RNA sequence: AGCUUUACUGCAGGCUGUCGCUGAGGACUCUCACUCCGGGAGGAGGACACCGAUAGCCGGGC
RNA sequence: GACUCGUACGGUCACUGAAUCCUGCCCAGUGCAGGUAUCUGAACACCUCGUACAAGAGGACGAAGGACCUGUCAACGGCGG
RNA sequence: GAAACAUCUCAGUAUCGGGAGGAACAGAAAACGCAACGUGAUGUCGUUAGUAACCGCGAGUGAACGCGAUACAGCCCAAAC
């Protein structure tokens, strides 16, 4: 039979009808007045939580940050340039703003690790994540035999070094095959072409 | 300078003389799908856009003959090299 | 005035001083930051790539 | 070229900054819970170095000192008033609603409880027109109908200090003594007297603005000098 | 190289339409988002404005 | 964020440059500003054609802007044969 | 550099911000597509090849699959119950 989940996925697919709809009407109005990043007791979405690794368990963070919407906010040249490089409305960053939360939340959590992280919405002028993060020094998750891996020495600041999901997808390394000659290993072996 | 609507002349596709008429080529009209045309898309950005940044040349004082022959038996046309005319009017 | 030796005489004034971070005399003591180490600004030392050729 | 002056102005450096620091008073209204009880007594007249124009302390009955926008005839001793039921006499302050039309007013609020917008410059007066349960109908020294709410509260009199300006400063020591306690760069060097690279009229071998002076509304920062916007120019016609 | 302009090409910026935020009943009402005033109660404004995106015009300010 | 502990008797942007006698004529061009029946005027949405979809072609509507009209020279300037 | 120069080129170079390790990164196919009755995680080396592809179709730019090697290694959740 269907998973409690399964109701909560199916309500987000579509977050602009039904009851979802009206609670984030709701909760967007409490977040607009939250900070940067606010830790959460619970997943806003359970489902998807669970399904990226969360666990209701000791050294188990969550947070939702939000970020501003739109292009880089990027300054005009202040020296020579050619009309190629004269722009600065049009550019934008490489780096989706998903990535930009998780990172802002693991700066928040010096000692936490990023796990993964989903999407809670947006409202016209900002996007809220929600971010996973794990405790590698808590006992309860070094004994984990499902998460004890972010607890090596390697995964210290995964997020800032991309391999984080939201990092690897961002860099192009989603397709096994054609497209990913420029990606894979690595978009800085590659000459940075990707 | 004056020229007849319709006159004898040979057919390359008939392999024989023949009642050809004389119609000036009308301009076909673009799709705007050519490849030239997605270069244009694709290739044009920030800052100046290359050969997409430049404009129409200009006019010669006076423009070859463009003309299109059609047989008058099988209906097929052929062209033809044009010659310097300030003017052309059909006779006809 | 000439802004040369006439104006040098007026140089009475300390700056840059020993820094207790990097021993180097770059600390200003007006701003309070080491030009030398970045010791007043930065936590991490200062330091550039183009302190050296590129490739090196 | 260069940044013009006026963009020099903006980053807000020592220069163009108001010597804040040597001002007295933010003159605001009282906020007062309600009743209109509220009432004090004047202490001093002081000399306001913001506004070149006289202000008044006051001593009101819950202890609190402050100055306050001081209209023309307030003296020491005498009692003032703010409230709803205040005394309709210079220097209290009331709203709209409760004063009487044809009455001059001062240091008046845009929006209630801002505590005070307009006229409040030496010798100038708004004049409250019309009333209504809607709309205070106010024209302001500058000749304007401003419509509003009558919820918003102003004081009795025209602002002390009238008749300033007719006195001219006759010598630029005069001006540089005032120039001096206001946020404002002074003397000013002409555009036409500069170098094309430090101004748009800039130039030439002979003093004149390059272009006409006239500029779009839609001019860029840098380029928007001269007469901006003008309808007209001139006095003919 | 500095400077100029109705030189060429672009880039900021301003104005303007449109999409998102954004809701209820070619002109109109409302309140619930959003904005501002108020210590608060509450008041003004209100699906506009702000902000994000895009389109046209102006654009030696660069 | 400066102006601003400021509010038109303000402060911003420019020109001229104490006093005294004065400051004519010109709005065609350029600039700025206001108006505008009609004309012109992009994108989204909308209609037609096209494509089992799409590219694409056309139409309807039309913002600012422009055409057109007006105001303005202590606005750029002009004041001849 | 293009014998000027704007796209292009120099070059994702120089330089800047953030961070890991003794190595990093990648990695067990929503792959490949010598189209197959075929290959079988990933790096790297040799080659494929200055080939395909890009480009004021100018100057220039420039892969991959496969193959021969090196070394080989395959697994854990979410959910159903
Ligand atoms: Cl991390
Ligand atoms: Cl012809
Ligand atoms: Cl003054
Ligand atoms: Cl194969
Ligand atoms: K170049
Ligand atoms: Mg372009
Ligand atoms: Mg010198
Ligand atoms: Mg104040
Ligand atoms: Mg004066
Ligand atoms: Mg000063
Ligand atoms: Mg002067
Ligand atoms: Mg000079
Ligand atoms: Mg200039
Ligand atoms: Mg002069
Ligand atoms: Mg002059
Ligand atoms: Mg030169
Ligand atoms: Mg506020
Ligand atoms: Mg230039
Ligand atoms: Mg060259
Ligand atoms: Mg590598
Ligand atoms: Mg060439
Ligand atoms: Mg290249
Ligand atoms: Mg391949
Ligand atoms: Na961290
Ligand atoms: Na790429
Ligand atoms: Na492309
Ligand atoms: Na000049
Ligand atoms: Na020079
Ligand atoms: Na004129
Ligand atoms: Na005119
Ligand atoms: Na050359
Ligand atoms: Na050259
Ligand atoms: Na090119």
């Amino acid at each position: 039979a269907r998973s409690a989940y399964s109701y909560i996925r199916d309500a987000w697919e579509n977050p602009g009808d039904g009851q979802l709809a009206e609670l984030q009407w709701q909760r967007q109005q409490e977040w607009r007045n939250e900070g940067a990043v606010e830790r959460i007791e619970r997943p806003t979405r359970l489902d998807k939580a669970r399904s990226q690794g969360y666990k209701a368990k000791q050294g188990v963070i969550v947070a939702r940050v939000s970020v501003r919407k739109g292009s880089a906010r990027k300054r005009r040249h202040k020296a020579g340039r050619r009309s190629k490089r004269q722009g600065v409305t049009r550019i934008t960053r490489r780096k989706d703003i998903q990535r930009v939360a998780e990172e802002r939340a693991s700066r928040t959590f010096p000692n936490l690790r990023v796990l993964n992280s989903y999407s809670v919405g947006q409202d016209g002028r900002q996007k809220w994540h929600e971010v996973i993060l794990i405790d590698p020094n808590h006992p309860a998750i070094q004994n984990d035999d499902d998460l004890s891996w972010i607890c090596a020495d390697d995964q210290a600041d995964r997020v800032f070094r991309g391999l984080t999901g939201a990092g690897r997808r961002n860099r192009g390394l989603s397709g096994k095959g054609k497209g990913s000659e420029k990606t894979r290993p690595s978009l800085r072996s590659n000459g940075g072409k990707g | 300078m004056q020229m007849p609507r319709r006159f004898n002349t040979y057919c390359p596709h008939c392999n024989e003389h023949q009642e050809h008429e004389v119609e000036k080529v009308r301009s076909g009209r673009q799709t705007g799908m050519k490849w030239i045309d997605r270069q244009r898309e694709r290739n044009s950005g920030i800052g100046n856009d290359g050969k997409f940044s430049k404009v129409p040349g200009g006019d010669k004082p006076t423009k070859k003959t463009d003309l299109k022959y059609r047989c008058g038996e099988c209906g097929k046309a052929h062209l033809r090299e044009g010659w310097r005319a300030g003017r052309l009017e059909f006779q006809e | 005035t000439g802004a040369g030796t006439p104006s040098q005489g007026k140089k009475n004034t300390t700056t840059h001083t020993k820094c207790r971070r990097c021993g180097e005399k770059s600390y200003h003591t007006k701003k309070k930051v080491c030009s030398s180490c970045g010791f007043g600004k930065s936590a991490k030392r200062r330091d550039y790539e183009w302190q050296s050729k590129a490739g090196e | 070229g260069r940044r013009i002056q006026g963009q020099r102005r903006g980053r807000g450096t020592s220069t163009f900054r108001a010597p804040s620091h040597r001002y007295k008073a933010d003159l605001e209204h009282r906020k007062v819970e309600d009743g209109d009880v509220i009432a004090g007594t004047v202490v001093d007249i002081e000399h306001d170095p913001a506004r070149s124009a006289p202000v008044a302390a006051v001593e009101f009955e819950d202890g609190d000192r402050r100055l306050i926008l001081a209209p023309e005839g307030v003296g020491v001793g005498d009692e003032l008033q703010v409230g709803v039921s205040a005394e309709i006499a210079p220097g209290n302050t009331l709203p709209l609603a409760e004063i009487p039309e044809g009455v001059p007013v001062c240091n008046v609020e845009s929006s209630p409880g801002d505590g005070g917008k307009f006229a409040r410059a030496s010798g100038v007066n708004a004049q409250l027109l019309t009333h209504d349960r809607n709309v205070a109908v106010v024209k302001l020294p500058s000749g304007e109908m401003k419509r509003l709410d009558p919820q918003c509260r102003a004081t009795i009199g025209v602002v002390a200090g009238g008749g300033r300006t007719d006195k001219p400063f006759v010598k630029a020591g005069n001006k540089h003594h005032k120039m001096k306690a206001r946020g404002t760069k002074w003397p000013n060097v002409r555009g036409v007297a500069m170098n094309a690279v430090d101004h748009p009229f800039g130039g030439g071998g002979r003093q004149h603005p390059g272009k006409p002076k006239s500029i779009s509304r839609n001019a860029p920062p840098g380029r928007k000098v001269g007469d901006i916007a003008s309808k007209r120019t001139g006095r003919g016609g």
